RNA sequence: AAGCUCCUUCGACGAGUCGAGUAGUUUGGGAAUGCUGCUCAAAAUGGGAGGUAAAUUUCUUCUAAAGCUAAAUACCGGCCA
RNA sequence: UUGACCUCGGAUCAGGUAGGAGGACCCGCUGAACUUAAGCAUAUCAAUAAGCGGAGGAAAAGAAACCAACAGGGAUUGCCCUAGUAACGGCGAGUGAAGCGGCAACAGCUCAAAUUUGAAAGCUGGCUUCGGCCCGCGUUGUAAUUUGGAGAGGAUGCUUU
């Protein structure tokens, strides 16, 4: 047994977080704040644009990782979100924006970093199919499996995924309790804050037939 | 061609070969003087694409530099002082230009190729007889050789907007109030 | 005791440090220089095919314009300066080689016996450079080369070059890959 | 915006401005073969050989720092592995 | 502490100065322990000939 | 905007009356030297690059390569006949050719060329 | 493009069997909200307004997974003995503490110059 | 000696340098804006900088690590007016 | 025993050169505080002054690893405008460009990478009847040819000293 997971059946997850040649600090916090609540995921820095976006796949296959969340930056300017399943499976591009970072000393919530989340979804990403690829690849690349010896046990914090106008706003928040009048959750809001447009649905790798386009989409 | 050869060989300058005549030579050159004359280059395919010629005239001199930090950093480099210091050995000459030779634990090794300005072969030939003019008093000094430029930074492009034309004349006309006579 | 001088001393620890370190294959194969008798056989032929001295060239363009002021072949000498002569190992034009042991930027005579063995040249590592400058009328000379002799000498040319194929790049076969020094 | 008769322009001189030539690759594979490996590519070049070749791309990502120079230099060392073989 | 040459030559004597300053090069000139660090070498390109 | 010292790098310009008499003067002593020729060199007729200023077009640095050969100027002759010559600029169309073709051949046309001894 | 059915033939093929017939909460602790949340939001510039409803959002998950993770049972609440690494610098929350202190000693440091105006007139 | 033309022939282009991490400095400029120091340390249908959601990094434009060069510009000093 | 070659030294040997001054303007290095923000530490002051090194009548820069996204521009520098724009900001204090456009002036080149190899053809000194003789440098490369919007070598025919 290898892939460390203390279970009756393994949830066996891993993910390669990765940017590109020219990235922000507010975008390479966003790595850093993404990875530090995320316990099974591998950082890797500066992917060449000049190369293809297969060659992310093997470069996840070296080091073992089924799920990619590429930042790739434009312009200097503009991030790029890319989740998708390595070897095969689907992958989907957002556009991120209205980024806050955990560094920004207003948010007054704090966790546990590797503890496990409980995942807030919308009702929006049940009802529609569109909402619901990317539900099942939110809900990888944030897997955490259960016996994953690097995770810390206590449950302390959830992550809001929420469609607002054809956004997606991650929230994060902190469980504290407090205890009641004659004890009920009081969410502190920990960390990451940005809004998520998707942008095409494809249903190879990182290339394959295109799925989904979102023909709405102004670029910045 | 076999300079072709030579030059395919400072590539690998880990390989064994390299290693062992940078290691054999690096321990020579701790016994010999901070700065010492040498006879011929001891990278003679670097030497000739730097400027140097088999002259009367032209002289190769060796230098070692303590490495390490001046959390102060000196923005001179070790190039840079490797000039100075051999500048201030040969008044008479000009420094011309200077490359990496060697380095250890303690000290960086660097070899300059120097011009007689006075004399007579140097003074006839029109490809060098340019640094007998005045202008070109201790370039080392003044940030005129390739490390200077680099230092400098005197490359085209919007990344040196603040120091392609000279840094402080840059800064002197952006502060400057300019006043005509109708206004 | 008594004080040795720096320079007296550093002559004789680089000759002991070449000799006993882990001295990498083809610096190793300097080592390892032909015998006397076919150095000498050697210098019999190329001694035929001197080039001509700056005072008998200057004799014989006074012996042709005098005649024009009162009808030859292509002139065999012995070639030489490193460049030519690894150019004329390039396009196969040598029939042999010799390369000089102590050549003291050692990186322009590394390449030139595995060259030689690509293009299939035979080749032989000779003792002096200062031999060899001697022969070609300088002080000194890296490599020499032979490329085509007058047809009075075909024939021991031809039983020089087998000598060197069978006297000494037979013994060197494998010992040419193999790391020298040790302890 | 605007039509315009576009022309065919003349090769540049200045495109491929390294190397092509077939000397030039006669010189590398004669300096590499006489010069010998760095230390860390002797280290890859065992792994390559012990069919390690998931850690010889990671350990030559360390210390090239890229990963496209990791794959370019594990290609490199690949085919000096098999024209070594042949010759043996 | 005279140790015979590797190349079959013959037991040396050299002074402990001598000896030292072996040492010395030759600790900043060592690859590694465990894999071979001197290695014969395998004429991949000049066996063929042009 | 005066929280450095302004007083200190305050340029004032009562030499424009003066400096133009000069630059007068530059351009009478040039052509004291090339009296026959004119002072300043030919030059081409180029388009503004942006989108703002495509309707507008102006003058280049040097001719094109093509653009001296389609004429019948050699190119070694051309800067030592009056015509600025530009190895950098390419013709990509056939309307920046056939424009600075037009005009080298109006050029010649109002040439007088001296034999050389 | 929204191609329809070949968009559930992806999902298939990574859809992990999360069902609460065989699967505990404990496994995926995914929770699927009934509010649809854009219905709570009247209009999206409303930053008091947008930060409740993801807020209130998290709050019915977080409720309704409290309550499925006793049922089953996980130590669920962090103990007074867990000194455990947080996913911030401490001493990020130290300058939140400092930043904490400044904006609340200002809102009383201004009530006492109110006290010193109420004497002046 | 030189320029052009044509072609069943060739066409070499700068390495402890790019680059990766890190510290200092600096800039309007965390593709570090630039530079410097330390550790590691490249390529050859190569390298650099851009453009682009447009479906894959498609296209665009230049060739770094060698060097020279008048004019238009500055000028409380030098010879004068 | 002799004679080279390399390397390191000596010489009141012959021929040269550097120092110091000046420093308004110019090129590098190093680098501060008050003040402002009605307190003050990030910031500003200021990439300034003081200190150190080095040049000229100008210096520096300079013939794209540039700008651009065009119907394209085309070395460097300076003026007007861009523009108190973009950008960064105890987002307070504030700081603060560049491309395009109109002008002034305009100029382009030298190497390394090649085998002259049917001829080191190159150069410093000395003696000189000034005409041409010796020594030395140099093949670990001095001339000629070439420098990537190129070029080489053949062939062919016109045009140039």
């Amino acid at each position: 047994d290898r892939s460390n997971i203390i279970a009756e059946r393994k949830n066996k997850q891993r993910v390669l977080v990765l940017s590109s040649r020219g990235v922000t600090y507010r975008h390479r916090h966003l790595l850093n704040d993404l990875a530090s609540m995320l316990p099974h995921g591998r950082k890797d820095a500066k992917f060449d644009t000049k190369s293809r976006l297969y060659e992310l796949c093997e470069l996840a296959e070296l080091y073992n990782c089924n799920n990619v969340l590429f930042f790739e930056a434009r312009k200097g300017k503009d991030l790029y979100m890319w989740f998708s399943k390595v070897p095969n499976g689907p992958t989907v591009k957002f556009y991120a924006q209205n980024l806050h970072t955990m560094e920004e000393l207003h948010f007054q919530g704090n966790c546990l970093k590797g503890s496990r989340p409980i995942l807030s979804f919308d009702a929006a990403f049940e009802q529609e199919p569109y909402l619901k690829v990317i539900k099942e690849l939110f809900l990888h690349t944030f897997g955490v499996p259960q016996g994953h010896k690097k995770s810390k046990p206590f449950i302390d914090h959830v992550l809001s995924f929420s469609v607002a106008d054809g956004k997606i706003w991650v929230r994060n928040y902190e469980i504290r309790e407090v205890e009641k009048v004659k004890t009920d959750i009081n969410l502190i809001e920990i960390g990451p804050r940005f809004v998520l447009t998707p942008i095409i649905i494809q249903e190879g790798s990182f290339g394959g037939p295109i799925l989904y386009e979102n023909k709405r989409f102004i670029s910045p | 061609g076999a300079l072709k050869y030579l030059e395919e060989l400072s590539k690998k300058k880990q390989s064994d070969v390299v290693r062992f005549l940078l290691r054999v030579r690096c321990w020579e050159y701790r016994q010999l003087n901070v700065i010492h004359r040498a006879s011929r280059p001891s990278r003679p395919d670097k030497a000739r694409r730097l400027g140097y010629k088999a002259k009367q005239g032209y002289v190769i001199y060796r230098v070692r530099v303590r490495r390490g930090g001046r959390q102060l950093k000196y923005q001179r480099s070790l190039r840079a002082t490797a000039e100075e210091r051999v500048g201030r050995r040969c008044s008479n000459l000009r420094v011309l230009n200077s490359y990496w030779v060697n380095q250890d634990s303690t000290y960086k090794y660097y070899e300059v190729i120097l011009v007689d300005p006075n004399h007579k072969a140097i003074r006839r030939d029109p490809r060098i007889n340019w640094i007998c003019n005045p202008v070109h008093k201790h370039r080392e000094c003044r940030g005129l050789t390739s490390t200077g430029k680099k230092s400098r930074g005197l490359n085209k492009g919007h990344r040196f907007n603040k120091t392609r034309a000279g840094r402080r004349k840059t800064w002197k006309r952006h502060n400057t109030l300019s006043l005509w006579r109708y206004r | 005791m008594v004080k040795w001088p720096e320079y007296i001393r550093l002559q004789r620890q680089k000759k002991i440090l070449r000799m006993r370190l882990k001295v990498p294959p083809a610096i190793a194969q300097f080592q390892y220089t032909l015998d006397k008798n076919l150095a000498a056989q050697a210098f019999k032929l190329l001694n035929k095919y001197r080039p001509e001295t700056k005072q008998e060239k200057k004799e014989r363009l006074l012996r042709e314009a005098t005649a024009i002021k009162e009808v030859s072949k292509k002139p065999y000498t012995v070639k030489y300066g490193l460049n030519h002569v690894v150019g004329l190992i390039e396009n196969k034009k040598a029939s042999l080689v010799l390369i000089a042991n102590d050549v003291d930027p050692i990186e322009l005579v590394v390449f030139l016996p595995a060259l030689c063995r690509k293009m299939g040249i035979p080749y032989a590592i000779i003792k002096g450079k200062a031999r060899l400058g001697t022969l070609v009328h300088k002080k000194t000379a890296a490599v020499v080369a032979i490329t085509e002799v007058r047809s009075e000498d075909k024939n021991e040319l031809a039983k020089l070059i087998s000598a060197v194929k069978e006297g000494y790049l037979e013994k060197v076969e494998d010992t040419r890959k193999r790391w020298g020094g040790g302890i | 915006g605007h039509k315009t008769t576009r022309r065919v322009l003349k090769e540049r001189p200045s495109r491929r401005k390294g190397a092509q030539s077939k000397r030039t690759q006669f010189v590398r594979s004669l300096i590499r073969e006489v010069a010998g490996l760095a230390p860390y590519e002797r280290r890859v070049i065992e792994l390559l050989r012990n069919g390690k070749d998931k850690r010889a791309r990671k350990f030559s990502k360390k210390k090239l720092g890229t990963f496209g120079r990791a794959k370019r230099k594990c290609e490199e060392l690949q085919r000096i592995i098999a024209e070594s073989r042949r010759a043996h | 502490t005279g140790l015979t040459d590797p190349n079959t030559g013959k037991p040396l004597n050299l002074s402990r100065d001598e000896l030292e300053l072996i040492r010395k090069v030759q600790q900043g000139l060592i690859p590694d322990d465990v894999e071979d660090p001197y290695p014969d070498t395998v004429e991949w390109f000049t066996s063929v000939e042009e | 905007h005066f929280r450095k010292h302004w007083q200190r790098r305050v340029r004032c310009h009562f030499d424009q009356p003066g400096k133009k008499v000069t630059r007068r003067l530059a351009r009478r002593a040039k052509a004291a030297a090339l009296a026959p020729r004119p002072v300043d060199k030919l030059r081409p007729i180029v388009r503004c690059p942006t989108v703002k200023y495509n309707r507008r077009t102006r003058l280049g640095r040097g001719f094109t390569l093509e653009e001296l050969k389609a004429a019948g100027i050699p190119r070694l002759l051309a800067p030592t006949i009056g015509i600025a010559v530009d190895h950098r600029r390419k013709n990509l169309s056939e309307e920046s050719l056939a424009a600075n073709v037009q005009r080298l051949k109006d050029y010649k046309a109002r040439l007088i060329l001296f034999p050389r001894k | 493009i929204n191609n329809k059915e070949g968009l559930l033939t992806a999902l298939r093929r990574i859809q992990l069997d999360i069902n609460p017939k065989t699967t505990p909460f404990s496994f995926h602790q995914s929770v699927v909200a009934s509010k649809r949340t854009e219905d709570s939001i009247p209009q999206i510039e409303d930053d008091l307004q947008r930060e409740l409803a993801f807020m209130n959002q998290a709050l019915e998950a977080a409720r309704l997974g409290r309550s499925l993770l006793r049922k089953e049972g996980v130590p669920f609440t962090r103990p007074t003995d867990y000194f455990a690494e947080m996913v911030r610098t401490d001493a990020t929350m130290e300058k939140v503490k400092q930043k904490l202190i400044e904006e609340a000693t200002a809102k009383k440091a201004a009530a006492e110059a109110r006290k010193q105006r109420d004497l002046k007139k």
